[PDB]
C-alpha cells in the first residue's frame, strides 16, 4: 500500500524535473487523502445515472450500463469509486470550427509584434 | 485467475470511458489496485483532480 | 528606375524587396548571383542605403547555406546522426519564417522603416550565424556518426 | 497582375488544378520577386500529383493484393489531412500573402516529400514484398520521418499478421 | 453512365474542380435506378433484400446534403470546403455504383447474387 500510491503518482505524471515533482506530488496525494478521513447501496447510484442517460436520448447505451453490472455480480466498492468521477448538421459544424480554429491559431502569430510567438527570439 | 481479473479489468475500462473520466488504461490499473487495498474512494477523487491541477500550472 | 524616385519613398521599395531575399526567393533590385553567396544591389542607388543593405544581407547568405544543408544531409547514406541533426536544425528555420511573416504584416501599416529593420532581425543574425558555421564545418571534413557528435561538443 | 491573384491560383496548384499552368509549374507581366516564390510553391502541388496517381492507378486493377490495398488505403488518411489544411488556407484568402504561405506550408513540404518518395521505392512490389519495402524506410533516424513511416508500417503489416495468425501457396 | 454539361463561359479555375465533384452524382444516378428496378418480384428473394439494405445508405446520403444546405445559409460553405465534406460519400457511392453495375451485367438472381457479394472501410 505504501508503493501502490507511488505507482499511481507516476501514471498521472505527464511524460516530458521528473525526479523531484514525484516527491512533491506524493505530498498532494497524502495532504488530500487525510482530509476526508478526518471528517446507501451501490447499484442504485448507477441507476440514478442510468436515468439521466435515457432522458437525453441514447437509450441502448443506458441499457448496456445496466447489462454489465448484472454480470459483474456473478468489487462492489470499485464501482462506488467510478460513480464519483442532426447527425449530418453536426458534421458540417465540426469541419467548420476546425477551419476557424486553424486559421486563428496561426494568424494570431503571423500578425503581431516582431518576436512574440517565436520561442528562439525569447532567448 | 489472471484471465478472470483481466476481463473484469477490461470491462471496467468502458464504463470509465463513456462516463467521460480522464483515466487512461495505466492510471486505471493503478487506481483499481489501490482501491483494491481498501482506501476510501471519496478521497481519491480529490488527489487526481489536484494532481491534474498542479500539472496544468506547468504548461 | 529608382533614380527618378525620391529618397524618403524609394526606401519603402527596398524594405519590401529586401524582406523577400531573407526567405530564399530572389528579389526585384537586390538580386542574387549564381554559385558563399554573392549579391548585387544597384548601379544608381543612394550611398546612404547601400552601406546599410550590406549590413542586413549576412543573414540571408548565412541562410542560403543552412537550407541547402537540410535538403542534402537528410539522405540516408549519412548515418542516423546527420539526420536528427538536420531535423533539429529545421525547427529553427520554421521560426525564422515566422519572423519574416510578422514583418510583412507590420510592413503594411508602414511602421517598418529601413533603420527599424536592422534592429528587428538581430536575434536572427546571431542564430543563423551559428548554424551556418556548423553546416560548413560538418561538411568540410566528412563527418558521420560519432565524429558529428564530437563537433557539437567542442563548438545565448 | 496583383499579388492577391497569385494567392488565388496557388491555392489550386496545391491540388493539381491549374496564370500558373503545368514538369515544373511554369508561370506565365509580374516582377521577378513574385515568379520565383510561386515556382517553389507551385511545385509542391506537382508532388501531390505523383502521390495521387499511384493511389488512383492502383485503385483500379483488382490484382494488387490485400497488402497493396491497406497501403493504397493508408495513403488516403494521410491525404484527408492535406485536404483539411487547404480548407483552412482558403477561408483566410477572403489576410495572407506569399511570404506568409512559406511558413504555413513548410511542414507539409516534407510529408509530401516522404510520401511522394515512398511510392517510387515500392513500385512493382505486391503482397508481403511491399510490406518489406516500406520497412526499409524506417532506418532513417530523422525523428519526424521515422515516426511517420513507422505508422504506415503499422497499417500495411496488418494483413500480413492476419494470414500469420490464421509464404507462397500453390493452387 | 451519365454525362454532364457545365458552361461555355466559366472560369477555368472552377470547371476543373467541378469535374472532381460530379463523380459522386453520376455514381448516384446509377444506384437510385438500381433500387427502383431490382425491387420487382420477378428477381428473387435476394435481389430484393439487397435493394433494401442498399436504400438505408441512400437515406443517409440525403441527410448529408441537407446538413450542407443549412450550413450554406450562413455562407460558411466555400467551394474548396465542399470537396472535402463529401469524401465519405464519394467512397461509399463508388462501391454501390460498382455492385449495381456488376449484378445487372451478368443477370444474377438468387445464389449467384450472393456469391458476388462474397468476392467483392
Amino acid at each position: 500500500i505504501t508503493q501502490l500510491f507511488d505507482d499511481l503518482c507516476e501514471a498521472l505524471l505527464p511524460a516530458a524535473n521528473r525526479k523531484r515533482a514525484k516527491r512533491s506530488l506524493k505530498k498532494v496525494a497524502y495532504n488530500a487523502l487525510f482530509t476526508n478521513l478526518f471528517q446507501l447501496p451501490a447499484r442504485n447510484k448507477i441507476l440514478m445515472l442510468s436515468f439521466d442517460l435515457r432522458v437525453g436520448g441514447l437509450g441502448p447505451k443506458a441499457d448496456r450500463l445496466e447489462e454489465l453490472v448484472e454480470e459483474l455480480e456473478a468489487v462492489g466498492s470499485v464501482l462506488d469509486l467510478l460513480v464519483q468521477l442532426m447527425d449530418v448538421q453536426s458534421l458540417i459544424s465540426r469541419e467548420e470550427c476546425l477551419c476557424h480554429s486553424m486559421i486563428q491559431e496561426t494568424l494570431q502569430v503571423m500578425e503581431a509584434a516582431p518576436g512574440t510567438g517565436l520561442p528562439t527570439v525569447g532567448l | 485467475n489472471l484471465n478472470a481479473v483481466r476481463e473484469t479489468m477490461d470491462v471496467l475500462l468502458e464504463i470509465s470511458r463513456i462516463l467521460n473520466t480522464g483515466l487512461d488504461m495505466e492510471t486505471l490499473s493503478i487506481c483499481v489496485r489501490l482501491c483494491e487495498q481498501g482506501i476510501n474512494p471519496e478521497a481519491l477523487s480529490s488527489v487526481i483532480k489536484e494532481l491534474r491541477k498542479a500539472t496544468e500550472a506547468l504548461k | 528606375l529608382p533614380g527618378t524616385l525620391p529618397l524618403a519613398s524609394q526606401e519603402s521599395a527596398v524594405v519590401e524587396d529586401l524582406l523577400y531575399v531573407l526567405v530564399g526567393v530572389d528579389g526585384r533590385y537586390v538580386s542574387a548571383q549564381p554559385l558563399s553567396r554573392t549579391f548585387l544591389v544597384d548601379p544608381n542607388l543612394d550611398l546612404s542605403i547601400r552601406e546599410l543593405v550590406h549590413r542586413i544581407l549576412p543573414v540571408a547568405a548565412s541562410y542560403s547555406a543552412v537550407t541547402r544543408f537540410i535538403e542534402e544531409k537528410s539522405s540516408f547514406e549519412y548515418g542516423q546522426v546527420n539526420h536528427a541533426l538536420a531535423a533539429a536544425m529545421r525547427t529553427l528555420v520554421k521560426e525564422h519564417l515566422i519572423l519574416v511573416s510578422q514583418l510583412e504584416q507590420l510592413h503594411r501599416q508602414g511602421l517598418l522603416s529601413l533603420q527599424k529593420l536592422w534592429f528587428y532581425i538581430q536575434p536572427a543574425m546571431r542564430t543563423m550565424d551559428i548554424l551556418a558555421s556548423l553546416a560548413t564545418s560538418v561538411d568540410k571534413g566528412e563527418c558521420l556518426g560519432g565524429s558529428t557528435l564530437s563537433l557539437l561538443h567542442d563548438r545565448q | 497582375i496583383t499579388e492577391a491573384a497569385l494567392v488565388r491560383d496557388i491555392l489550386y496548384v496545391f491540388q493539381g488544378i491549374d496564370n500558373i499552368k503545368m514538369n515544373c509549374y511554369k508561370v506565365e507581366n509580374l516582377s521577378r520577386s513574385l515568379r520565383d516564390t510561386a515556382v517553389r510553391l507551385s511545385e509542391l502541388g506537382w508532388l501531390h500529383n505523383k502521390i495521387r496517381r499511384y493511389t488512383d492507378q492502383r485503385s483500379l486493377d483488382r490484382s494488387f493484393g490485400l497488402v497493396g490495398q491497406s497501403f493504397c488505403a493508408a495513403l488516403h488518411q494521410e491525404l484527408r489531412e492535406y485536404y483539411r489544411l487547404l480548407s483552412v488556407l482558403h477561408s483566410q484568402l477572403q489576410s495572407l500573402t506569399l511570404r506568409r504561405l512559406l511558413v504555413w506550408t513548410y511542414d507539409p513540404k516534407i510529408r509530401l516529400k516522404t510520401l511522394a518518395a515512398l511510392v517510387d521505392h515500392c513500385q512493382g512490389r505486391k503482397g508481403g514484398e511491399l510490406a518489406s519495402a516500406v520497412h526499409a524506410y524506417t532506418k532513417t533516424g530523422d525523428p519526424y520521418m521515422r515516426s511517420l513511416v513507422q505508422h504506415i508500417l503499422s497499417l500495411v503489416s496488418h494483413p500480413v499478421l492476419s494470414f500469420l495468425y490464421r509464404v507462397a501457396s500453390d493452387p
